[PDB]
This record gives C-alpha cells, structure tokens and sequence, in this order.
C-alpha cells in the first residue's frame, strides 16, 4: 500500500507514466525507440 | 546454483534463460538480492536499476520503468519489464528541469487524483537523478 | 547513343514494377527505387507542343536525369527544373553546346565539364 | 495472349466498364462509406459556420 | 491551347481530366480491398473526384418539366474559380450532396448550411 | 455471348489478376516482419505458462460472474480467421449459463 493507493489509481496507470517518465528522458538519436511502443492506436467505442 | 535467470521485454530480449549467479530488483519494499534459494515471492517492481552479476569479468548495468518478478518453487527467477532501457541513451540536460517542473504545478491540482499522480511523477523523476 | 543505353533499360525496369506503386511502401529499398528513378525520367519527356529542340540541348537534360542529379527532387519540381536548367546553358554556356554539334561524341573532357554545370546549378535552384 | 501488341490486352477501370457482380460490389461500397462521412460533417456545419464569424 | 483561352483557363481543365483519369485506377481496388483499406492520400482523391464529378452536373433550364430544378447559367469566370477551389482543398468540409444541381460554387455552400438546419 | 461481351468480362479479369498478383507481394512482406517479430515475444509468454506448471490452479466449483475475450483484425479476405473465433465462442456460451454463471463478453477489433 502506498499513496496511489487511497487515491483511485493502480499499477497499470503507474505502468505508463513512469514508463513515459523514462521514455520522455531519453538522448534525441532513440526518439524512434519511444515512437515503437506508441500505445495511441487502439480506439475505444462504448455501445451506449 | 541451478537458476535459469529469465529477463526479457517486448522490444528486445535481454538477459535470458542462462546461469547467472545475483540479481538486483528494485521494489517497493526495497531491493532484495536473489541467493540461490531464494523464498518463492510474485511481487511486482518499482522505477531502478538491475545490476546483475556475473561470471563473466564484469557486472552488467540496465534499468527497469516497471516489472514484475515471478520466482517459482524450484530455481527459477523470471523478470519481465516493459522498458528494460539501457542507461547510456539518457540526456541529463532535460531531465532535471522535469523534477523541478512537476513540484512547480503541485498546488495546481484541484482533485484528489491527480495530485497523488504528480506524486507519483516526481518519484519516477527522482528515481533517475540518483541513478545518474 | 551513350545516354539512352542506360535510359531505355531503366525505364524498362520501372514498367515490371508498375503495378506495386499504388498502394504500396511495405516494399523493399531496390522496389522503393525503381519507382523513385523511374518516374523522374517520364518526367523528362514531357514536352510542349510546337517546340522542338536541337540534339545537343537534348543530351544536356537526359545526363542530369540519368546520371543521378535529380533524385532528390520533387516530381511537380522536376519539369520545372529542365526549363531552368535550359536557359543557363544556352546563354551562359553557348561555347559547349557546340563542342557536341561538332565533335559529335562526348569525352572525358566533356563529361567531367557536365558535372560541374549540373551540381553547380542543383545548389542554387530551389528557391 | 499479352506479351505482343497483336495480342490483346485490358484498359484501366475496366471491371466498373462490365457491369458483373464486381462492378456492382464496388458501385455499392462507396455509398456505404460515403453516406456516413455525410453525417459526420452535416452535423459539424453549425459548429464551423460559428466558429467563422467568432475568428 | 495556351494561347488562346489562357494559362489559367487551360491549367484548371487539365487537372480535372487528370483527376478523374486517377479515380479509375482507384475503382478497381476498391473492388476487392474495400473503401475502409485505402490510405489517407488516396482516399482525399475519391472524395474530390466524386465532388468534381457532381459538380460538372447542371441543370438545364429545359429540365423544369422533367426535374422540377430551377435553371442554371453559369460564366465563364466563375466556372474557372469554383473548380480551381476544389482542387485546391477549399471545399473539403462539405458533403457531397451539396454539389448535385447547382450553378456558381456560393450556391452550394447554401446547400450545405440547409442541410444542417433540417439535420 | 456476342464479341462485345466477351471482351468486356474478360478486359475485367485481367485486371483482377493484377491487382491480387500486387496485393500477394504487399502480404509477403507483412507476414515476413510480422515472423519476425512473435519470436521474442515467444520467451515473454513463456514466463507466464511456467507460473502455472510449478502451481497448478484450477477454477473449482463456480461462479458469479465471466468474460470472454476475442482477438481479430478489423480486415477481411483472410479466409477462416474471424470465424474459426466467433464459432467458438458461441460453443461455450452455450456450453456455460446452464451451471448458472452470468457471462459478459468483450471483442477486442
């Protein structure tokens, strides 16, 4: 337990930030390397 | 003794299924070395580093954004990470200013979530400045 | 003949490969080629009506296509560039567009000439 | 038969010049994607009308 | 001929028969692989070409026992700048139903804005 | 049968065969990255299989609540991918909400 707990968060959303975190902090030569994951195309419609 | 040490991620495998002697896990609840019978713990990781040991002259040097260990009844560690990143593509000129920027909008967060999530940022932040 | 040696072959190569260029860039670097070069020289013979043109003037404008100086081009620039390629060498280089009409085959001592005109031009075109 | 200008060969846009069931596969097609673009920016219009007099 | 209707008058109409010459190439791909598989370059081409195709329609004055349209007439040099915008990317938020049976290209932008009244 | 309608259907089917023979040439490449690819992702669902050879975990009894779900593309012309899926699926749906169970499925494309 820890402060993301009692707040609403979890361990997926703390997957992907200090994911970003370390990704964001990379040299400009690797920046295709964070553009390989890219977990911006999947798309979400609700039936309602 | 008898542990296949299994590492790996989806872009590239690393370290993978052969003998190597001591592994660092960086945790939530701290790190913990692997010695060889190592009680059998599914915990998941926290931002750090596996400096991993060797045979072979020299340790090793990565860093995980967040894994997850699964070491099983018999000799067998598995690691997995999602951003198993090497440590010499890092700038350090723009990564400082991110650790000053979060604390800077801290009071700006007029919920409750967010603003255990800039926790959460800082943390991720500072989890690189002592590592580098 | 020195010239169109290398261009009917190549624009040859370009008429296999024709039907991939529709949907495609999941190719491989040589089929990503063939229609790169390919559709720079079709570029070339586009011609207006009611202007023919003298066969050494010709010569000048397949070697810049052919030998390499138009690739890195845009193809809606390409038959803008012949035009401006064409009225340098007429007035500023009269003296060499005789030295085919005469001589008839292009030597070394013309060929290693045409490299500087067309590079020296390539740098201040695009603008 | 196509490797010589004596043989014959076909046009381009040719299966639409037939009338089969792929030319009927094909007319069809456009209107089910191009009646539903039709709504998306039918109602984006007052929105892009507004937002000209605003800028 | 560029020396009698002018340079523009001559650069619009080859580009209208340049794109609708590119639009039967498409037709045979859209037979098999379908509208939803197409890039996004190719499929801005169909959309205008089926806004340029709609576009050549007019209605005559003579249809007004047929159609029961009103009669166009159009000039010349609002022929020449309404299909000059088309191609240019001036039109692209429209639908399609606009262009059918209209005159000058302010005619069916009036459409479009009735359309979306009546929605 | 006359010599225009031969002509026209057959000018057709040349030029289906070109566009298939392409699209063969575009899908050789894709499969021919996408071979590649699944071989390191093969040792990350290894680790996850050997959890449960070590610890063999079973669903007991019963349930309240289920999902399930279905992975595909959102193409076609793929033969019998989709419904070698779907087919399944509603062969345990059946076979389930007779012991009770409340199911809820999900697809993913």
């Amino acid at each position: 337990v820890a402060y993301w707990r009692q707040a609403g968060l979890s361990y997926i959303r703390y997957s992907q930030i200090c994911a970003k975190a370390v990704r964001d902090a990379l040299k400009a030569e690797f920046k295709a390397n964070a553009e390989k994951t890219s977990g911006s195309n999947v798309k979400i419609v609700k039936v309602k | 003794g008898q542990m296949s040490f299994t590492f790996a991620s989806p872009t590239q495998v690393f370290f993978n299924g052969a003998n190597v002697r001591q592994v660092d896990v960086p945790t939530q609840t701290g790190a913990f070395g692997i010695l060889a019978s190592h009680v059998p713990t599914l915990q998941v990781l926290r931002p750090g580093l596996v400096v991993v040991h060797a045979e072979d002259g020299t340790t090793s040097k990565y860093f995980v954004s967040s894994g997850s260990v699964t070491v099983n009844a018999d000799s067998s560690v598995q690691l997995l990470a999602e951003e198993a990143v090497t440590l010499d593509m890092l700038d350090p000129g723009v990564a400082k200013a991110n650790l000053e920027k979060a604390q800077s909008e801290l009071l700006g967060a007029a919920d409750e979530a967010s603003r255990a999530e800039i926790q959460i940022r800082i943390e991720a932040n500072e989890a690189l400045v002592k590592a580098l | 003949k020195q010239v169109a040696g290398t261009m009917k072959l190549e624009l040859a190569q370009y008429r296999e490969v024709a039907a991939f260029a529709q949907f495609g860039s999941d190719l491989d670097a040589a089929t990503q080629q063939l229609l790169s070069r390919g559709v720079r020289l079709t570029e070339l013979l586009k011609q207006g009506q009611y202007a023919p043109m003298a066969i050494e003037e010709q010569v000048a404008v397949i070697y810049a296509g052919v030998r390499g100086y138009l690739d890195k081009l845009e193809p809606s620039k390409i038959t803008k560039f012949e035009n401006a390629f064409l009225s340098h060498v007429i007035s500023q280089h009269q003296a060499l567009l005789g030295k085919i009409r005469a001589d008839g085959k292009i030597s070394e001592e013309t060929d290693a000439k045409l490299k500087e005109i067309v590079t020296n031009f390539l740098a201040g075109f695009e603008a | 038969s196509s490797d010589t200008p004596e043989g014959v060969r076909s046009g381009a846009g040719a299966v639409r010049d037939a009338g089969g069931a792929f030319g009927k596969k094909e007319q069809a097609d456009e209107e089910r994607y191009f009646r539903a673009r039709a709504r998306e920016q039918l109602a984006a219009l007052k929105k892009h009308h507004e937002n000209e007099i605003s800028h | 001929d560029p020396n009698i209707v002018g340079s523009e008058h001559y650069d619009v109409a080859r580009g209208v028969q340049k794109i609708l010459q590119d639009y039967k190439s498409l037709q045979d791909i859209i037979a098999i692989l379908g509208m939803d598989e197409l890039s996004e370059e190719d499929k801005l081409t169909v959309s205008r070409a089926r806004k340029i195709q709609r576009f050549l329609s007019q209605p005559f004055q003579v249809a007004e026992v047929f159609t029961g349209h009103l009669g166009k007439l159009v000039p010349l040099k609002e022929t020449i700048k309404g299909f000059q915008q088309i191609l240019a990317g001036e039109y692209d938020h429209l639908p399609e139903q606009a262009f059918y049976m209209v005159g000058p290209i302010e005619e069916a932008v009036a459409k479009a804005d009735k359309l979306a009244e009546e929605h | 049968a006359t010599l225009k309608d031969i002509t026209r259907r057959l000018k057709s089917i040349k030029n289906i065969q070109k566009i298939t023979k392409s699209m063969k040439m575009v899908a050789a490449a894709k499969y021919a990255r996408a071979e590649r690819d699944l071989k390191p992702a093969r040792v990350y669902g290894i680790g996850s299989l050997a959890l449960y050879e070590k610890a063999d975990i079973k669903v007991p009894e019963d349930k309240k609540k289920h999902l399930i779900i279905g992975v595909s593309s959102d193409r076609g012309l793929c033969g019998a991918i989709h419904s070698s899926v779907a087919k399944q699926i509603k062969s345990e749906v059946a076979n389930l909400t007779a012991a009770g169970k409340e199911v809820k499925i999900v697809g993913v494309g």
